[PDB]
This record gives C-alpha cells, structure tokens and sequence, in this order.
C-alpha cells in the first residue's frame, strides 16, 4: 500500500548506487 | 424549529421483566439494562462479587470472546458501562442509531450468558485493588463506606468496593452464583432511548428471559447505631452524622429531600460564600477558617439515611459539627418561616429537572423507578409531589433525625473531634 | 480400520516407556504454552512431575517397568481443549485484524 | 484542598456512586 | 429513521444582532429547564505582561455583588429561584452563564447583563480575592496536569500572549489594582466582542426581546484608538524539564503547532487523535484495546494515563499527546507515541481510519447532551467559528476524512517538526530534545 | 515537664468489627474493671481464675474452667473461651474472649455471657473461690519464680505505687477478697457499660446491642 | 490451629506486652 512508492526509490537508491560503487 | 416529545412508551412482560423505550428521533442511542443486584445483596461469605462482576463486563461471553467485545463496541464508537449501586446495577450501551442491534447483542451476551472463565477472573483481581485505590483517593468515599458499615447492620453494611482481604479470593464459582441469582426477570428492567419500542420489547422476550431463585421481596436493611473513626494523618478532617431517614417510596423521603435543601444541600453560584445554606451559615458565624459542610441524604427502597457531611481542621470538626448540629436541632423545633421551604422546593424541584435534563440522569431516573416500583411517574407529578410536602412533614423530619438512633463515622486527625455520645 | 497401526506407532513413538502422555511432548510455542499456563493447578504439576521424572530417566537411559508405561487406551488429551480455544482467539484475532 | 473556596463542594452532595466502563475512565459520582 | 436523518431533524440554531454590536443565539428545545449566557473573546491571549491576571480577577470578582445588587444579594437571589450560576477564563475565551428554569429566563438574561455592564469592584473585595487567588496558584502548583500544559504553552508560545497562564504570576496578583481590572473591563468587555447564547425551551424572539431591553446598553464602537486585534503567536519548538524526584510519577506533554480554529484540517486531525486515542490503568479493554499505544501501554504497563490534545486558539494551537507515567517507562511511552504518530503519517488502515471517525461522530453527539454543552457550543462558536456548525457539516467533513486525508494531514502536521515538549516529575529518562526530534520523521 | 501523675483513662463503649476472612473468629467483650489499687483488682483477678482463666494440664478438656464448660454443654465444636482480665494504675478491663467457628461465636459469646450473668446473680459456692484464690496465689508465686518476671514485679511496684510489697501479703491481699467482692466484681461487668472487638468472618457473630 | 486440644491457651491471657532486644528474638506477651 504505502511502501511501495518507499521500497520503489529505495530500489532506486539501491539500483543507482549499486551502479556508482561499480 | 421546535420539535414535538413522545410519551416514554412502558410495558411488564409476564414473566416480571420491566421494559421502557423512548422513540427521541436522536442521532445517538441510549440503552441500560438495570438489574436488583449490588453490594447490598452481597453476603458475610461472598463479599466484593459485585464490584468484580462490575469490572469483568468485558471478559469473554458464551456467544462473544473478550477481545470481540472490546474491538466490536470501539470499532463502531461506542461504549459500554457498568454502574452500580448498592443497591443496582446498571449495564449501559451507547452508539450511535445505526449500531443498536450490535451494541444490544453485546448487552445481552455480557448480562444473560457470561463465562467468567478461571484465568480471566485470576487475571482481573489485581484491577480491582486498582479500581479500589484510585476512587479512595477520594476521602468523602471511604467515609461513607464507613458510614453505611457503621450505620446498618448486614444488609446495605456492605461496602460498594471490594474488602482487602476479598482482593484475589473472589471465584469464578461465585460470580456465576452470583449472576445467576440475581440476574433475573423479576429483578431486572430494559430501558431505552433513541430506539423503536417492539424491537426493544422482541428483543427482551426473545433473549432476557431468565428467572432463578431470590424473586424478590428481598432482605431487612436493619438499622443500628455506630461509630468507626479511623485516625488518618490527614490535611482535613472529613467526618459524617445521620440518623435513619425515610425510604424512597414515600412523602417522608420528599420531606427529608427538601429539609436536605432547606439546610446547605450544595453550592449554586461559582466562589460564592454559599448564602442561602443555612449550615455553612450556621457554622460560619461560630468558627472562622476554611471549612465547608453540607446535608447528606441517602434513600433506598428498603431504608434510608439523612444528615450531614463536615471537612475541617483538627480542632474546628468539634465546633463545626456542633455548630450545624445545633442549626439541625433549631429547625426542628418550628423556627422555620414559609419561604425557606418555598426556596428548597424550587431549588430540588429544578434541580430534579437539571438531573433528568441529559440522557444519561434520564436514563438512569427511568431506570431507577422501573425498579424501585415497576412503573413509571413523569416529571410534572414529582413537581407536585415537591410542592404537596407540608412544612410540618419538614418539622417532623428533622425532628426524627434528632430523636432517631445516631451513625457517626470520620476520619482525619481526630484528637478533637467528638463521638456521638459527646454530642 | 486403522485404529491398529496408530496403536502400533503409539508404542513405537516410546514416550509411553517413560510415562509421558501425547500432550507432555508437544512442542512449546507461543499457543502450546499459553494453554499449559490455563491449565489449573492439578494437570499443571501432574505434567511437571510426569516430565521430572520422564527427564530423569532419559539422563538414566533407563525406562520404566512395563505395566507403568501409558497405554494407548488411558493416554488421556489434557492439554488439547485449552491449546483449541487458544489457537480459536488467535485465528480470532487474526481475522478481526485482515479487516 | 487547601482555602475556603476550592474546599466547598466536596461535602457529599449524594450517597457514591461507582461507575466502571470499557472506553471511560472509572468514577465515583457523588 | 437513520443517523444522516437524525442529524437534519435536529433543531436548527438561530442567530440575531443588536444594532450596538451584540450577537444573540438560540436553540430551542421541548425541555423545561435551559442555559443561557454571555460570551466574550476576553482572557490571557488579550493580556499584557502588566496586566496578566486581569480576567482571572474579574471572573473572581464578578459574582460578587453588582452596583444595582450589592454584597451576596445577586447570590441570595440566583440561589433562591433555583438555579445555578458559572464562570470560566480561557486563554482566548472568558464566559459567565446561568443555568436555570425556562420560566426564570428573563431574570437569568438581567442578571448576566447586571454582571457584566455594571460591576462594583468593592476595594476590600479585591483585597480578599489577593489572598484567595494566592492561594488557588498554590492549589495549581501540586496538580502536577496543570503544570506540565502551563509550561507547555510557556515553551510552545515563548515571548508571545499565549506563554502566559490565564491566571497569571504571583507578583501581577499581589499588585493588580483596580485602575487596570476596570481598564481591561473598558476595552474588552463590549458588544461587538461579546455573544449572548442560550439553549433550552424558550422562544428566539423573547430572548432578543431581553437582549434588546438589556443588553443594548453596552458601547458599540471604539475611542477610534485602543481596539486590540490579536497578533499571530510564535511557534517554538522547545523544551522545560522541571525536574522534580519527590514527586512520584512524570508528566510529560509533547506537541507540534496546531491548525487553528478556522483550518478543515481540524476534522482529520481530530479522527487522527481518536485513532491514537487516550487510555488510563481504570479502562476495562486493556490488552485488546484498539489504539496499539493503548495495548501496548495497557499490557506492559507503561503509563498510568495517556490522552492526544488537539488545543485550538484563533490562528495557531497545539496538536500532540500528554502522558503520566512510573521514571523508567518515559523512553518507551515517548517510543510508542512516536511510532504511532510517524506510522500514521506514512501508513494508516482505512479500518483504522473509519472507528476514527466514529469514534469522533460519536464524541460530537454525546458531547451536546443536556442544554450546557450546548449553550457553551453556540456561545464558543460564534466567537471562534463566527457561525454555529450544524451536526450535518461536521458529518459532512467526517465523511470527507478517508485514509489518504489522514495521512496527507498528519504527515503535514507532526513529520519532520520540531515539537514542544513539557517534563515535569521524575524526568530522569525524558529523552534528549534531539531524540526527540529524531523521533519525529522516521528511518523510514 | 509532667512529673508523675498523668491524664484520664476516659472509658466509653464502643464495638469494632474487622471482617477478616479467617479459619477462625477471634472476639472479646469486656466492661471497666477495677484499677491495679484497690481490693476490687483483686476481686476481678479472683473472678478471672474462677471462671475459665487458662489451662494447667497438656492436652486436658480444661475441667475445672468455667467458661469452657458453660460453652461446651451447648455447641458441640472446635473451640476455646477465656477470661480476659486488664489492670492499670488508672483504669481496667475486664470479661472474656472467645475463638470460634463462623456460626458458633454467636452461641459460644452469649453461653459464656449467661455464664458470667449466673455468676453474677449469685450461684457460687465457697470451695469455686477457695479454689480460684489458690489457683491465683499460686500463679502469682509462679510468676515471680523466674528473675525476669521477678524484676518485672519490683519494677511494676516501683512505678505503679512507689514501694515495695512482698509476695506474703499479696497472698493475705488474695485471701481475705470476700465472695462478695467476687459477686460484686461479676455484677459490675453485667451492669456496666459494654466493649467489644471481633474479627473473623462475623456474619452470625453479635453486636454488643443484640447482647 | 485444628483441634480443641491445642486451640486451648490461645484466648488473651493479659493485655499485650510487646518485647523488643539486641539479642533476642521479639515477643509479644500475653
């Protein structure tokens, strides 16, 4: 319901940043 | 807009269960079951069995579980109360027009058809050494328990709360005897408020319809004479004096009501220096420090108590009490003119209409008299009622206070505060 | 009709041999152990005792002699209508609260 | 309490009244 | 019939206007007895730092003896008609009302209008009153609920109207003089500041009549040069640790800035606090109550009592939680109440949300029962609201509420804002004000 | 300040009643005795050892005690009765208490009463009193025996009078009390004003009133 | 506490003395 828009820029984050480091 | 009142419907089912309903057209609804059963009704044996089975109103039902009462009654806003008595108690619901029949079954589930379940009971008994404590916080409290057990002998001797020694020791045994003794037709009375009047009579056919023994002429609230004082360490020293008054079903009681308001009933206007009492006038002349006093007056079906309540200093209590003693005993021998009598009758007979003004005193006035009499008598006949009390029924009543057997009962630093033998 | 072969896996389950019943090796959980607490005074330390003394046999690698081993007939559910109301409340509970 | 003023009213004005509920905080009325 | 039809076939209010400035209200009733009173936009709000006390004194002051009724007269003779006569200060709202027979409503409606035009202010009265408002500051100071929301406000609203108690400070009591109670009195006690209400039985026009016939007398206007208009207060998120040992349980009081009267949010903000909900140890649910700061606080035991506020001034308030609670449960009361807040904010149940709701048209109706309730209603909004609320708008704006609005509004509200807090007792474990301030956004 | 002498020993009747919950209901009812001064203490102090004052035989059905076999004649139970006697230098006490069942202190308290009240009106041969003075006298002596009830004595004289007087005389003090005294002491209880204090479960236990 | 045999004795033989020591245990007297 309410996580979704939350674990979607936290899959993001994660997504990006996981890109970033490498 | 001013809209139209609706007669307060009444029918008594055969098998003895009263019933009263009023059609309001109110956005919220108002129902009570009112039941003969309350510290009175208690014994020497199983005492404190009322206040548990006033506080275990939400434990687990044969057709609903604990945790479904409690989540079904919040979920729809409404809420479920116990009152009790010494006398009854009184199950009441309130919601809103739309949750009646769901608010009604929960009623009906907790008042007919309790478990009382071994380890919910032994789970509930610390609360009511709680429910104990917070409202003894309250001296005027512990006071009358005093007062009333010191007063009587068995029957209405019995304290509202639970004794401290009861506190763990009452059964799950005891409460189903308990409730099945006296959550009865007989003794019971459906009210109503907001609510169709033959769902209310179908639904109290249909379900309350429960009858055991003890209906109901009932027991002898035999009156006595004593004093409990109990040395308290205290800022004040609360104290109490009556004699036997009347009971509630007669014009002696409308004597001793008004002779209550003759003297100094209660405060009307905010930081006032209390005028028209004639008590804390009495007492204000004598003695000059922060005090206040007032008329106590308790009437039941069986019996009844009248006099008044003090709260003082250490030394003031023996001046205070004479003083308002002496204010009792000089009422008594006819130094009363008309108008005194013709204030207190306004004043008790407005104040009866403020009482009955919202539905909850409403409620419980319909309540009352369902089982008090079985009947019902509108405000109009209580105002004549007030108005027909002679002034010598007022004469007569504060003279059977002094002439009457004593009850004292205090507590506070007590060094001079005096017995009744003293008085 | 099978009656037979849960008598036979009975006594070769084998806590019988030590004088437990069924209901004295259910595994605790959050259910099972509120249902042991509802238990009134006489089942509760009757279990602690059976349990005591099945423990201090197994620490022996000993059993009991045979006519004191449980039998299939006698080996009395206890714990069972507590742990059904119990299990009831939660799926209650559970319910109420998909809602 | 502790004056002449807050101490009025505290006299019992009718016989208690013990009041327990599911949602309202326990009373004592009168 | 239904609720939504109970709600229209409720007895409408009616309002009308004096020409001097005075707003006379009324809802009529078939009960026999009735309240009627004045309101008036009067108390610490209005007050200045050399004035604070003001109101306080002449509420004090007010029911003893007018100029036309002097000494214990008027009491004699509102306790000899049996009826009962009341006063109040907010911050924001002063208020004296009579409840009384319908019958006695004109000589109710002369005396009201005899307290407030023309009082005596006897010399030695005020001399005697010192005393009794020196000691009821005292009677405050160990109600420790008092104290802790005094500070609260102190703290929420520093160096601004609203810091200040309504009471006031010792030192104003002790040399308030007359020159300043009948300068307050002058200025803000006029007509079109002030409101009559009444509910009961009794007839609009008669009322008016009284009004008219009465009331009338008061000024309408300004000298054109001291008309006070309230400045808006400043918010400061702040904290006030009185630490007390002796004292054996912690009061503590947190909130965030409130909407004000006029904001809709209100509404959602109410059903929010009615979510979260209030508990003490007397509560009968305990363990299965619904609000999980109450389950929480009931089954371990955390807290003696908990209630959410939401306090409501003119264009500010204070919207948050109080709680009374054993020196090492603060951490985890202060825990829970965050936690309900922040997931509020971020995730709320539609389920969650409608027993809010009901929870909240059921306190509406309970709360106008009887005529007083009623009277106080009428009298505060047309003071506050401007106008009185139907029971059919304020179901309106319930039914509005749903899950998104809840969480749209506390998240607006309560994350990610600095909150004032007020301690008070055994304070010891009260969390550090950045922790606080941790608490009031999430990880998330 | 003070010096000696002291206030007053205000006696008054009074009656509270403790509900206990308890296997047993503890009770005592007693009126105002005689002083420690005076011939009347003595009375009162022959009068306790005449009706049931307190065992002397281990494991005995307490044959010679008055009390005990007034209360034993009518309810048939577990239970026990005595003679309470307190004496000051100002006031005392003196009358019974009495353990008991639920039900049967209302029987074993009024029985042991109308045992009092028998006495009282003047049944009483010269062999009970013979008996009781020798029961006393001998008691007395016993008491003094041990040196921590003899220093008790000599300090209790010291205060109480301010002179010491040797056990010889309190035995012709004990001896010449006349069976009047005893009669007189039994009849003073009976008329004077009632105390009582109980606690139990007192649901068939009296008041003083119903008495 | 059972029988009649030894619930002999326990009725109040004298007022209470309460005995408090250094040594020994407290006693309550008669």
């Amino acid at each position: 319901r309410n996580w979704v828009p939350t674990a979607q820029l936290w899959g993001a984050v994660g997504a990006v940043g996981l890109v970033s480091a490498t | 807009v001013p809209p139209h009142p609706q007669d307060l419907e009444f029918t008594r089912l055969p098998n003895g269960l009263v019933i009263a309903s009023l059609e309001n057209y109110a956005p919220a609804s108002r129902i009570g079951l009112f039941i003969k059963a309350g510290s009175r009704y208690e014994n020497s044996n199983n005492l404190g069995t009322s206040h548990l089975l006033r506080l275990a109103s939400s434990l687990t039902t044969k057709g609903a579980s604990s945790f479904k009462i409690t989540r079904g009654i919040e979920a729809v806003g409404g809420k479920l109360s116990v009152t009790s008595t010494r006398e009854n108690m009184a199950y009441t619901v309130e919601c809103l027009r739309d949750d009646v029949d769901i608010l009604m079954e929960f009623l009906l589930n907790v008042t007919t058809a309790p478990e009382f379940r071994r380890w919910e009971v032994a789970a509930l008994q610390p609360q009511l050494r709680i429910d104990k404590a917070v409202a003894l916080q309250n001296p005027q409290a512990h006071v009358i328990e005093n007062l009333h057990a010191a007063a009587y002998r068995n029957a209405l001797a019995n304290s509202l709360y639970c004794p401290d020694y009861r506190i763990g020791k009452v059964t799950p045994v005891e409460l189903h005897d308990y409730v099945q003794n006296h959550f009865t037709s007989a003794r019971m009375a459906l009210i109503g408020l907001g609510v169709s009047h033959p769902v209310l009579k179908q639904v109290a056919e249909q379900f309350l319809n429960i009858r055991g023994g003890l209906g109901l002429s009932g027991a002898k609230a035999k009156y006595h004479g004593g004093e409990i004082r109990e040395q308290n360490g205290d800022s004040l020293v609360h104290a109490a004096l009556v004699a036997e008054s009347a009971a509630i079903g007669s014009a002696e009681a409308n004597a001793f009501s008004v002779l209550q308001h003759v003297l100094g009933a209660g405060p009307h206007v905010k930081r006032g220096s209390n005028a028209t009492s004639s008590l804390y006038q009495a007492v204000a002349k004598g003695v000059h420090q922060p005090f206040d006093v007032s008329a106590f007056n308790a009437s039941y079906s069986d019996s009844g108590l009248f006099g008044f309540y003090t709260i003082s200093q250490a030394a003031s209590a023996g001046d205070v009490i004479k003083a308002a003693y002496n204010q009792v005993k000089t009422i008594a021998q006819g130094n009363l003119s008309n108008p005194d009598v013709q204030a207190a009758k306004n004043k008790l007979k407005a104040g009866y209409l403020m009482s009955v003004e919202s539905s909850e005193g409403f409620l419980d006035e319909v309540g009352s008299q369902a089982l008090a009499a079985g009947s019902y008598t509108p405000p109009s006949t209580v105002l004549q009622q007030i108005d027909a009390v002679a002034d010598a029924d007022v004469i007569n009543a504060a003279k059977k206070f002094v002439s009457g057997r004593k009850s004292m009962a205090a507590s506070g630093n007590l060094g001079h505060t005096p017995f009744i033998d003293e008085l | 009709w099978l009656e037979g072969i849960r008598k036979w896996y009975y006594n070769a389950a084998g806590f019988n041999k030590l004088g437990l019943m069924r209901d004295d090796t259910i595994h605790e959980n959050d259910d099972v152990k509120e249902a042991i607490r509802r238990l009134p005074e006489n089942l509760y330390n009757d279990r602690v005792f059976r349990i005591k003394r099945a423990l201090d046999l197994s620490m022996r690698q000993q059993i009991l002699p045979k006519e004191q081993w449980t039998k299939y007939e006698e080996d009395k559910s206890y714990l069972e209508p507590y742990l059904k109301e119990v299990i009831r409340e939660r799926k209650e509970r559970e319910e109420w609260a998909k809602k | 309490v502790l004056c002449r003023e807050s101490l009025r009213g505290q006299a019992a004005g009718r016989p208690l009244v013990a009041s327990v509920s599911l949602n309202v905080p326990a009373s004592v009325r009168y | 019939a239904t609720y939504a039809q109970a709600l229209q076939s409720v007895p409408e209010t009616q309002v009308s206007q004096l020409d001097n400035g005075l707003r006379v209200a009324s809802e009529q009733s078939s009960q026999p007895t009735c309240t009627v009173g004045v309101w008036i936009d009067a108390g610490s709000r209005y007050e200045s730092e050399k004035n604070n006390g003001a109101g306080y004194f002449v509420e004090h002051l007010a029911f003893k003896g007018t100029k036309n009724r002097p000494g214990n007269a008027l009491e004699k003779e509102v306790e000899s008609m049996g009826a009962h006569l009341n006063a109040y200060s907010t911050r924001e709202h002063t208020a004296y009302y009579i409840k009384a027979l319908s019958k006695d409503l004109p000589k109710a409606v002369e005396l009201l209008a005899d307290i407030v035009q023309n009082c005596s202010l006897e010399d030695s009265q005020i001399e005697k009153e010192r005393d009794v408002i020196l000691q009821e500051l005292q009677e405050n100071d160990t109600s420790m609920r008092d104290v802790v929301f005094n500070y609260l406000h102190a703290t929420a609203f520093q160096g601004t109207p609203l810091a200040q108690s309504v009471e006031g400070p010792s030192e104003n009591v002790r040399k308030l003089s007359r020159a300043d109670l009948t300068e307050y009195l002058s200025r803000h006690y006029k007509a079109p500041r002030m409101v009559l209400a009444a509910a009961g039985g009794l007839e609009h026009r008669q009322l008016l009549d009284l009004a008219q016939k009465h009331f009338s007398g008061l000024s309408g206007t300004y000298d054109e040069d001291a008309v006070p208009t309230l400045s808006p207060c400043r918010f400061t998120g702040s904290q006030i640790c009185h630490r007390e040992d002796g004292l054996p349980l912690a009061h503590v009081a947190i909130a965030v800035e409130g909407p004000g009267w006029a904001h809709p949010d209100n509404v959602a903000l109410q059903v929010a606090n009615a979510i979260i909900g209030h508990y003490d140890c007397t509560y009968g649910g305990g363990a299965h109550l619904s609000s999980p700061l109450a389950s929480i606080a009931a089954t371990n035991k955390l807290c003696q009592s908990f209630q959410t506020f939401n306090i409501c001034y003119a264009d500010t308030g204070l919207l948050g939680a109080h709680f009374v609670c054993d020196h090492m449960s603060i951490d985890d009361m202060m825990f829970v109440l965050q936690g309900q807040w922040m997931r509020l904010c971020t995730s709320a149940t539609e389920s969650e949300v409608l027993r809010g709701k009901n929870l909240l048209r059921n306190a509406l109706v309970s709360h106008l029962d009887g005529t007083t309730p009623v009277c106080e209603d009428i009298g505060r909004s047309l003071l506050t609201y401007g106008r009185r609320i139907p029971l059919a708008e304020w179901e309106s704006r319930i039914a509005e509420v749903d899950a998104r609005v809840v969480r749209e509004v506390c998240s607006k509200y309560f994350y990610d804002q600095c909150p004032a807090v007020a301690g008070f007792g055994p304070i010891e474990q009260l969390p550090d004000y950045n922790r606080i301030r941790s608490g009031m956004f999430w990880l998330r």
